[PDB]
């Protein structure tokens, strides 16, 4: 999100998540984006079920193309550039970049793709830099007539309206296979009470009882112990490694 | 690149019994003066294992990895370096690797490009795989490793890969000498990966004896018995 | 199949693509002239309308080829007659160098209108001493002398130049098949096609 | 009537008075479509009436490109050369009407209005825009037969007296020969601008 | 064939941002703003 750069509209970068807690509560949030909106799931509680991998695609476009990325639009971007499939488990956010990526005289860096022989597949990137040929006789590689080059540049000035301004969108795709879940929301956890009967669940061991000072010596590695009649009689604090 | 090398020569590997080791703690709980029966997989008691030597004559087969390994090594000089696992052990599938080089240990899952004969040069010199498309995973911590032995237990089950080790000090070139010790949890990754076959890594002298063995895991059904503090002292096969 | 109409679409998304960027960069400098007169200034907007007016009339050649007939559509079949004029070119190359010569006239020397007071120790000029004249007065005499003054001074050397500026736009006129003038500036209200909302 | 206001840009990039550092700028009320989402709008506008209604001219006329912005590039424009110039005007005519003046402020709450105070507004906007109407139609017709070669070559300028006795109702205080020229006397004949835009 | 339009049938409405559940026969009226976030409506649409 907090990057310099970001990727053309033709050759949108592809990051991976795994294996971390993701916070996305800074995200929804925050009144900075202008666009969050999430298909298939809420904003809120999103902090709560845990995936296998997440993709983060990253690209500039028009402001008038925020409404083409989703799915089922059609349009010159959307189906040349970056198609979304009709099914969706994720969320799509996009916000204002003209401070950013808006110089004086035209912002020629980026590049796009406006015309093409069919629509773009689902999750598919196009790089390719061919002369486009709309006509039955071939040019034979060299720009004529009925052969146009499908690549134009983008023009990113200060003085333009909100319509046409630069805007930063970043689609957020949470997908989930048969291995084991690597990404999940904070586990919120509160403060421990002693000596009071109370409702516990130490790290997913749920119960009820009394919490005491414990004098047992549990091995490095152990988490809660257990008696003869195979009930759990001692546990250790997640937080602090002293039993209980 | 990797060295073909042929200037071993062909011999006809030994075999041990495996008297007692390969006992490791199947869960998380704390018991103490309790004598408790589980069933899980273990290796027998008294069991049919192999035998390997390093340092010459040298060999590194590719060990099939059917239902979980235990590998022991009372080798000294730290000759052993680590393991590779997978289903081919080539670009077209994922592979798991694990190596313990001079700084660091390294665990990643990649579709290597592994040579014949994955091998490691003082100085030492990383010839084991040559290309690698893209890993799901990395992971450094601390490294694994009169003679010393280490013994190490591979399990992979429900996509996650479990380990479990022990050192403790050796003398003599004794193989397997008779002893009980537990093998404590070390480490555990969700990474979800067939594997059927493993290959070891060693290094050359030049361009220190070494011996390891390779045990299989059953089901089987066990009582062991804990002590006061919690320790595992002793276990009973339950068919033997 | 490979329709006429599939690659003109093509061409005029390119024509859309090349025309929002030089009318926009056009007009931002545009701006800068209404409210900032220099020597830099001017040259600016000069070069940008050159290069305005060379891309529009490229684009009307490439206009030509493909027909008005292959496309059924009206709203598109008057973008494409929009662009397909051309212009003063369709006659010989002297000709339209007379007229282009002939409009410079027309430019330098006629915006220099003056009168001359019956009084010397006066002078005034049309913008704004002559215009107080006819407009703002309540005697007959003054605007007399304005009237005789302007008019005995400005026909004589522009008369000639109207009669051949009408011969030639006619000839431009008959160049886009067009039968007169008249014709030529009547096609702004022809409707064809459309059926009974026509005019 | 649903009409929103200038975007965003108006407020900062626009100017509502002439620049007082030293720059000298046109203070003609001018429309502009720099396109891109990008509109900007000059005048040297003052407290007045006049200016009052060239005000809501500005904004208002101004708001047909805001109508047609939607449409393609060669397609955001008015639907001929009359109804983009009437749209703004009759703007201002609900503007200058009585009740949105008393219930805007600009007059009393008890102001009464006369019928002879009407009186004087009717001759004001006929003097302003109807009273013209005849005479450029007229004028107009002089250049259509002019155009359709009606008036003979030889009489093109005494026939605009000629009739102007009959027909226009205009007489000549001295009779010029064929080498004046009456139209020459204004500017807009020499760069080709039509007459019929604004009937 | 009855309710639905080709001009358009937009007259039917549901309820989704409830923040609750349903007890079993619920009558729900209220249309009132909701507020998905610390910020009250204050009887206006906008961020959550
Ligand atoms: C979890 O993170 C906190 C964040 O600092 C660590 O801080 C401990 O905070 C408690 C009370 O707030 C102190 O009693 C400890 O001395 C703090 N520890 C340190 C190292 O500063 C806490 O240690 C972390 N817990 C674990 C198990 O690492
Ligand atoms: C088991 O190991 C012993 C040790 O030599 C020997 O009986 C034999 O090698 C093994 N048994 C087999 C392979 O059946
Ligand atoms: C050992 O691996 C680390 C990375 O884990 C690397 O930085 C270092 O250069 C390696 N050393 C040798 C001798 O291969
Ligand atoms: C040499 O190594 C390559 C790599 O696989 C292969 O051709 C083969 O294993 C070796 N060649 C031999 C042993 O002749
Ligand atoms: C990783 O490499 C495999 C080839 O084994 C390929 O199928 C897969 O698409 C690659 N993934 C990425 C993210 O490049
Ligand atoms: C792994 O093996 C299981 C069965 O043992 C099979 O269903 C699955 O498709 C395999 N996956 C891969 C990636 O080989
Ligand atoms: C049990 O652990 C304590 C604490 O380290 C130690 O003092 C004691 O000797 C141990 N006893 C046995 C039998 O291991
Ligand atoms: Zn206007």
């Amino acid at each position: 999100f907090n990057a310099t750069r970001f990727a053309s509209v033709y050759a949108w970068n592809r990051k991976r998540i795994s294996n971390c807690v993701a916070d996305y509560s800074v995200l929804y949030n925050s009144a900075s984006f202008s666009t969050f909106k999430c298909y298939g799931v809420s904003p809120t509680k999103l902090n709560d079920l845990c995936f296998t991998n997440v993709y983060a695609d990253s690209f500039v476009i028009r402001g008038d193309e925020v409404r083409q990325i989703a799915p089922g639009q059609t349009g010159k971007i959307a189906d040349y550039n970056y198609k979304l499939p009709d099914d969706f488990t994720g969320c799509v956010i996009a916000w204002n970049s003209n401070n950013l990526d808006s110089k004086v005289g035209g912002n020629y860096n980026y590049l796009y793709r406006l015309f093409r022989k069919s629509n773009l597949k689902p999750f598919e990137r196009d790089i390719s830099t061919e002369i486009y040929q709309a006509g039955s006789t071939p040019c034979n590689g060299v720009e004529g007539f009925n052969c146009y080059f499908p690549l134009q540049s983008y023009g990113f000035q200060p003085t333009n309206g909100v319509g046409y301004q630069p805007y930063r969108v970043v689609v957020l795709s949470f997908e989930l296979l048969h291995a084991p879940a690597t990404v999940c929301g904070p586990k919120k956890s509160t403060n421990l009470v002693k000596n009071k009967c109370v409702n516990f669940n130490f790290n997913g061991l749920t119960g009820t009882g009394v919490l005491t000072e414990s004098n047992k010596k549990f091995l490095p590695f152990q988490q809660f112990g257990r008696d003869i009649a195979d009930t759990t009689d001692a546990v250790r604090d997640p937080q602090t490694l002293e039993i209980l | 690149q990797c060295v073909n090398l042929t200037t071993r020569t062909q011999l006809p590997p030994a075999y041990t019994n495996s008297f007692t080791r390969g006992v490791y703690y199947p869960d998380k709980v704390f018991r103490s003066s309790v004598l408790h029966s589980t069933q899980d997989l273990f290796l027998p008691f008294f069991s049919n294992v192999t035998w390997f030597h390093a340092i010459k004559r040298f060999d590194n087969p590719v060990l099939p990895f059917n239902d979980g390994v235990y590998f022991a090594s009372t080798e000294k000089s730290n000759i052993i370096r680590g393991w590779i696992f997978g289903t081919t052990l080539d670009s077209k599938t994922q592979s798991l690797l694990i190596v313990n080089n001079a700084t660091n240990v390294v665990i990643k899952v990649c579709e290597f490009q592994f040579c014949n004969d994955p091998f490691l040069g003082m100085e030492s010199e990383f010839r084991v795989y040559s290309s690698a498309n893209n890993c799901t995973f990395e992971y450094v911590s601390q490294p694994f490793l009169f003679k010393n032995l280490r013994e190490f237990v591979f399990k992979n089950i429900d996509g996650y890969f479990k380990i479990y080790s022990k050192h403790t000090p050796i003398n003599l070139v004794r193989d397997l000498p008779q002893g009980f010790s537990a093998l404590e949890p070390l480490v555990d990754l969700p990474i979800g990966i067939n594997i059927t076959r493993f290959q070891t890594l060693l290094a050359l002298h030049r361009s220190g004896a070494a011996a390891y063995y390779v045990g299989y895991l059953q089901p089987r059904t066990f009582l062991l018995k804990y002590n006061e503090n919690g320790t595992i002292t002793d276990a009973v096969d339950c068919a033997l | 199949q490979s329709t006429t109409e599939e690659q003109a679409k093509t061409f005029l998304l390119k024509f859309d693509h090349d025309a929002e960027d030089l009318s926009y960069q056009s007009s931002l400098a545009s701006w800068n002239y209404n409210t900032n007169i220099t020597d830099e200034n001017v040259q600016k907007m000069n070069e940008a309308r050159a290069k305005w007016s060379a891309f529009y009339e490229e684009q009307s050649k490439a206009a030509k080829m493909f027909s008005l007939e292959e496309i059924q559509d009206l709203t598109l079949k008057r973008q494409l007659q929009a662009l397909q004029q051309s212009g003063t070119s369709a006659l010989s190359a002297d000709k339209s160098k007379r007229l282009n010569t002939i409009l410079n006239t027309m430019s330098t020397i006629y915006s220099s209108g003056k009168v001359l007071d019956p009084n010397t120790q006066e002078c005034l000029v049309l913008e704004p001493g002559l215009d107080d004249i006819m407009e703002n007065s309540q005697d007959y005499s003054r605007r007399l002398w304005a009237w005789e003054g302007w008019r005995a001074e400005v026909g004589k050397q522009l008369r000639p130049l109207y009669e051949e500026y009408v011969v030639l736009e006619n000839e431009m006129a008959r160049a886009n098949n067009y039968e007169d003038y008249g014709d030529y500036w009547r096609g702004d209200y022809e409707v064809t096609g459309a059926g009974d909302y026509d005019y | 009537i649903g009409l929103p206001n200038m975007t965003q840009g108006f407020w900062d990039n626009s100017m509502l008075t002439e620049p007082g550092d030293g720059r000298k700028v046109v203070c003609h009320p001018t429309a502009w479509d720099l396109g891109k989402g990008d509109f900007r709008i000059k005048m040297c506008t003052k407290v007045t009436m006049d200016d009052f209604l060239t005000a809501h001219h500005e904004m208002g006329h101004i708001q047909y490109d805001m109508a047609y912005a939607t449409q393609p590039y060669l397609l955001r424009n008015g639907a001929n050369e009359g109804f983009h110039e009437a749209v703004g005007e009759i703007m201002s005519l609900s503007a200058a009407t009585p009740h949105y003046l008393k219930a805007l402020g600009l007059l009393p709450p008890d102001f009464y209005e006369d019928s002879e105070t009407e009186i004087n507004f009717l001759l004001k906007q006929a003097l302003t825009i109807v009273g013209t109407l005849p005479f450029t139609y007229m004028l107009e017709k002089w250049r259509w037969m002019v155009f359709k070669g009606k008036i003979p070559k030889e009489q093109w300028m005494q026939k605009w007296w000629e009739m102007k006795r009959e027909i226009v109702g205009v007489v000549e205080p001295l009779p010029h020969d064929e080498t004046y020229c009456d139209p020459a006397c204004l500017f807009h004949v020499a760069e080709d601008y039509s007459f019929i835009r604004y009937y």
